């Protein structure tokens, strides 16, 4: 034998062949999960746990597929989500179809792939041009623009009955979060649920949710106006980097040790009163005895908080961190909290921080989401974080494309006019491109259960002499433009689909060969 | 007293003899320290 | 090729596995040549193809690069290991040639040991590769092309073009073009006296998969990849001048040396102690935000701690980064890097000398990761290249396809003298060599003839991963380079041709300077001498002997 290699290679067509196959069974699983009407898929995996969605980031990134060039699809599902967060399943529909619509050749034709990957890289200028011609912009100022905007992304998600109330939750928090271009992030937006309750009654409240309780029942849990201090440094006593070792010759010396330490916690308590704030958090945890003096000031305490809790109880109150508490100062201190209540659910206390309202840093906002079990929970937040991720485009991207299959029909007629004049060897890589962008408004018929060959035929005619919004539509399966019906997308949604399908296929062209297990 | 000291990579025609002590060792340079000096003393410590 | 294995004869004992001799080593060597040099030989040229290997975890590596192929196969025959360590030895001494110095050295074993069955001893062979490569040097020398008469930064332009073909990058090499040749000049110091050099690996690569590999932007100055400590610091510095201190000193609470021990015989003791324990990193940090430092990156990690007096200020804090990036950075700004605070005095200080100078420090975020734009730095310029692909794996490629094409740019401005590529020199050198060893003649003729031949592999290779006729474009090349061999240099005409050939694209014979594709001249010689040693150490060996492992 010779090294670590060999046992069956495949090489040649073969290869291809196999890579073509492998890809094209990725979209095939998810080709359901594609418009108004689609199902839903429940995955099972490995810890005991259960995941049903109909978006396809989430369907194949718990789904193990060992395959060479079939783990190259499940990249690309976190291509859309960081990047956009929307049209996850659109990707992998289109790269999937491209690999085998604009390559059945060198099956039959022998065309040799860098000669596809030129026609490829032609083909996705020109794809972009036809994108930017069909999108009309939109005003961003307008509320009741941007309610119809978040909708598109609800159609096809089970919120769609709650749509009305959805685009309230999703417009207040994108809006809340923004900074002033009009830069915004998820990481300051939580993603906190609460089980069990109606949906008409979850709502989006400023300030941050703790599920801890205060610490002692002489805590007032109303106060009108609560000033929140942050301390990194537990109110326990510090024991140091180096050991004391303290040599006690006399036995008066011992008493003084542990009476220090009643006095040392009592020392920086004494610097916290100075600002008397009402709320107290503590990063880590609190002693017992440094409550006391706390209470009896006034202040109150809280259970330890984590790191991620600290940075957006800061940004609500426009407090500021204060590890040291000799350095503690007014300035420092928290202002402006509307309300802190604390209220009764069987499975963990809440408590709530309000705020005043009333350029800065931008401020943090918790969504509080009522849904009928645990895993609705977990499904209406990946309904809120595709919806919300839509209001982000707009602002950073005025342009509005074409929904409904609109987007990718417009490309594939263009693509077709050109590809007669272009000539040459690359006509056909060139032509097979528009070939596949119409099989993404084809499975909107397929799940709306038309007829495909006739609703096509009328698409394409209907395209050039009446309009370019012109698309099919999902519950009915007819012909309608999108002028009248209403919902509209990002032209960043339809940009991350046509880059990311075409750069993923040039990458699965120029396999050659292929060798399993040869070292780790 | 011959020392022949080894590189690896290279080719065999840029076996060179030197006019002088060739110190296999390398420098630190983790404090940016020079490592080019002219006309200077080379000193021996056997201390720490 | 081996077949029936060997008889094991019991006069001949030795200690662990048994013992080969004869022809059926060097069989083996070829067998195992051969087996690393189908790997590459698919990968050879714009129209060659890459392979794809699994880790048996799950992940797998797509890339072109014959040296990384290479590094990822193990081989446990010894003289395979050669052609491992070879291309390992190529892309870091030249960092081009690196399928073709493999090709090279296979045809050498193939058609050599064919000639040690040919009863011609394997020393006479040797000799005749040595004596022709001798030559073959020196007909390099004769096709040197200095750069004149050419319009603005044309000349790299066209060179960088070369050594992005065959990848990824291939496609989209006319927009990477403008990228490559601005970074190696921004980074461009001066050593050995008014010597000119570039770093290696001095251009950060960052990897965000997102919009198109075409939108990539070109940073005028460096980017560095790390997190912010705090969340509330601000994450964009406005105005010029921005002061940024390279620091290796970690702000946290530390333990003081290991050979101290507290012993304290009064309790009223621990409450200055244990205050000073943090109070003696107050003065460090007091210093330096007295300074009016915007920015401060540090080598270690910052507590919490000393992270407050940074919101309060306004000052960005940094935590740990590589150790190789913070000292560009620190010569880019004019900062100094130190290693630990300390002055000629016995009293600590801080000398507003060990501040950088930049126009803006900046914090983008690509996708979900964010990271560092520092822009128009004031003592030495920088650069940087944040690729963007639709995959990790895709970037994967994309970074040694950009290294790659830094090292072949980084010895065209060492030397201006440069060599038209694609496969022209292989043919040049063919004819050049078949009238050679004429007038020697006598045993080492045969020798000789078959290393002009060894050569001729790299472009008949070109032609097969083109699914185009080799023997059509094959004889091309030796028609226009023979007859023009014998030139006089008067009348013109005559060496006009053989300067050209071999084009995969059209399958045509078309002049590569008006093509652009060029190969410096350091790609091309030690590619030999490395090739030749390799071959010779493996032709020398008659038998091989394997020991068990205890
Ligand atoms: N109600 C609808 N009718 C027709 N087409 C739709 C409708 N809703 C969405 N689409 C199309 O489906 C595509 C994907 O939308 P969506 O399902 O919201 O995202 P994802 O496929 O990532 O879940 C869009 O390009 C859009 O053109
Ligand atoms: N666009 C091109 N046209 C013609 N020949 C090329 C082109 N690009 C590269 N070559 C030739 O292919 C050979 C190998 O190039 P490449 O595969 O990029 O480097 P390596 O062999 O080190 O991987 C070079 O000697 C060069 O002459
Ligand atoms: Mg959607
Ligand atoms: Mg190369």
């Amino acid at each position: 034998v010779f090294m670590n290699a060999s046992q069956e290679r495949t090489t040649g067509r073969q290869a291809q062949i196999s890579n073509i196959t492998a890809a094209k069974a990725v979209a095939d699983v998810i080709r359901t999960c594609l418009g108004p009407k689609a199902m839903l898929k429940m995955l099972l995996d490995p810890m005991g746990g259960l995941v049903l969605t109909n978006d396809g980031h989430a369907i194949l990134r718990e789904i193990d597929v060992a395959h060479p060039a079939a783990k190259s699809m499940l990249e690309l599902s976190r291509t859309q989500d960081e990047e956009v967060g929307d049209g996850t399943t659109t990707v992998i529909i289109l790269a999937g179809e491209i690999l085998a619509q604009c390559a059945p050749y060198l099956i039959e034709k022998n065309i040799h792939p860098v000669i596809i990957i030129q026609a490829l890289k032609k083909a996705l200028t020109d794809a972009l041009e036809v994108i930017k011609q069909v999108s009309k912009p939109v005003d961003v100022e307008n509320d009741a623009a941007m309610k119809k905007l978040i909708q598109a992304s609800i159609g096809t998600k089970y919120v769609i009955h709650w749509s009305e109330k959805m685009c309230e939750l999703a417009l207040d928090a994108v809006k809340t979060v923004r900074k002033d271009f009009e830069i915004d992030i998820k990481r300051y937006v939580r993603v906190e649920k609460i089980p069990g309750g109606d949906v008409l009654d979850s709502r989006v409240l400023k300030g941050v949710l703790l599920n801890k309780d205060v610490v002692h029942p002489k805590m007032s849990r109303h106060i009108e106006n609560p000033r929140v201090v942050l301390l990194d440094c537990p109110l326990e006593y510090k024991k140091g980097e180096s050991q004391t070792n303290i040599e006690i010759e006399k036995e008066e010396d011992w008493n003084r040790i542990l009476q220090i330490e009643e006095e040392q916690v009592q020392l920086m308590c004494e610097q916290i009163l100075a600002v008397r704030p009402t709320l107290v958090i503590t990063e880590k945890g609190v002693s017992d005895l440094a409550q006391h003096y706390l209470l009896k000031g006034g202040c109150s305490v809280l259970r330890r908080v984590k790191k991620s809790d600290n940075n957006r109880i800061a940004r609500v109150t426009g407090a500021t961190i204060v590890n040291r508490v000799e350095d503690l100062k007014e300035s420092d201190v928290g202002t402006n909290c509307g309300l802190f209540k604390v209220e009764m659910i069987g499975d963990e206390y809440f408590s709530f921080l309000d705020n005043c309202k009333e350029s800065g840093l931008q401020k943090a906002c918790t969504i509080m989401l009522r849904g009928g079990s645990k895993d609705i929970l977990n499904e209406i937040d990946r309904n809120l974080q595709d919806a919300m991720a839509v209001a982000r485009n707009v602002m950073l991207s005025p342009s509005l494309s074409p929904g409904g299959g609109a987007t990718e029909m417009a490309v594939s007629v263009k693509l077709a006019e050109k590809a007669k004049q272009l000539e040459g060897i690359q006509q056909w890589p060139y032509q097979a491109v528009a070939d596949a962008m119409e099989c993404i408004p084809r499975t909107l018929i397929q799940n709306a259960g038309g007829d495909p060959i006739r609703l096509l035929s009328q698409l394409r005619a209907k395209h050039a002499q009446g309009n370019f919004t012109t698309g099919i539509d999902g519950d009915k399966g007819k012909i309608v433009d999108m002028v009248s019906y209403g919902i509209w997308e990002p032209e960043v949604i339809k940009q991350q689909s046509v880059k990311t399908a075409i750069e993923s296929a040039c990458l699965l062209l120029r396999v050659d060969d292929i060798v399993s297990g040869v070292r780790k | 007293d011959i020392r022949l000291v080894k590189k690896v990579g290279g080719t065999i025609d840029d076996t060179e003899m030197i006019d002088g002590v060739v110190l296999t060792q390398t420098a630190i340079k983790s404090a940016g320290g020079p490592t080019r000096k002219e006309k200077a003393k080379i000193g021996l410590i056997q201390f720490q | 090729m081996s077949q029936l294995f060997n008889n094991s004869r019991s006069d001949t004992l030795f200690l662990g596995g048994e013992k080969i001799s004869g022809d059926d080593i060097r069989n083996q060597n070829v067998l195992a040549t051969m087996a690393v040099a189908n790997v590459v030989k698919s990968s050879l040229g714009p129209v060659g193809l890459d392979k794809m290997l699994v880790d048996d975890i799950g992940d797998f590596t797509v890339t072109n690069d014959g040296a990384t192929i290479l590094s990822l196969l193990d081989v446990q025959h010894p003289a395979g290991k050669i052609l491992v360590e070879l291309a390992q030895q190529q892309d870091r001494e030249i960092g081009d040639g690196t399928t073709s110095v493999v090709i090279i050295a296979s045809e050498l074993l193939k058609r050599a040991n064919e000639l040690v069955k040919n009863k011609i001893h394997p020393t006479t062979i040797i000799t005749g590769f040595r004596v022709a490569l001798r030559e073959a040097i020196r007909f390099i020398n004769e096709v040197l092309s200095t750069s004149v008469d050419t319009l603005g930064k044309e000349t790299l332009i066209n060179i960088a073009k070369t050594s992005m073909s065959s990848k990824i990058i291939g496609a989209d090499s006319d927009f990477f073009s403008n990228m490559v040749v601005d970074a190696l000049l921004a980074v461009k110091t001066q050593n050995s006296k008014g010597e000119i050099k570039y770093p290696v690996k001095a251009v950060n690569v960052l990897k965000a998969h997102g919009k198109s590999a075409t939108e990539s932007l070109l940073v005028p100055g460096y980017a560095l990849n790390c997190t912010v400590a705090s969340q509330a610091m601000p994450k964009r510095i406005a105005g010029g001048n921005v002061k940024i201190a390279c620091l290796d000193l970690n702000l946290q609470k530390a333990r003081m040396a290991m050979g101290v021990q507290i012993n304290i015989d009064d309790p009223e003791q621990l409450e200055q102690i244990r205050k000073r324990e943090a109070g003696i990193v107050l003065e460090r940090v007091k210093k330096i935000i007295d300074a009016g430092a915007q920015v401060v990156l540090t080598t270690k990690g910052i507590d919490d701690l000393c992270l407050k007096e940074f919101v309060e200020a306004k000052i960005m804090g940094v935590r740990r980064c590589k150790k190789e990036d913070l000292r560009r950075i620190a010569r880019a700004t004019g900062a100094t890097l130190v290693s630990s605070m300390s002055n000629l005095e016995g009293e600590e200080t801080f000398e507003s000398s060990y501040l950088g100078l930049c126009d803006e420090v900046v914090q983008a975020k690509f996708s979900d990761d964010e990271c560092i734009l520092i822009k128009g730095t004031s003592k030495h310029s920088s650069s940087s290249i944040i690729l963007r692909g639709a995959n990790d794996y895709s970037l994967d490629e994309m970074e040694r396809s950009l290294h790659d094409s830094l090292s072949v740019v980084k010895r065209t401005l060492e030397s201006g003298n440069v060599v038209p590529g694609g496969g022209c020199v292989e043919a040049a050198l063919n004819i050049y060599l078949d009238n050679f060893a004429t007038t020697v003649g006598s045993r080492e003729q045969l020798a000789i003839a078959e290393f002009a031949a060894a050569l001729l592999i790299i472009p008949k290779t070109l032609a097969v991963n083109a699914a185009k006729d080799s023997s059509e474009l094959v004889a091309k090349l030796r028609s226009y380079h023979a007859a023009s061999q014998m030139a006089k240099p008067e009348d013109v005409k005559r060496r006009s041709y053989r300067n050209y050939g071999l084009d995969l694209i059209r399958g045509k014979i078309v002049d590569e300077i008006h093509a652009g594709v060029l190969e410096p001249t350091i790609s091309k010689v030690k590619s030999l001498k490395s090739a030749l040693e390799a071959c010779v150490a493996i032709l020398r060996i008659d038998t091989m002997i394997t020991v068990d492992p205890e």
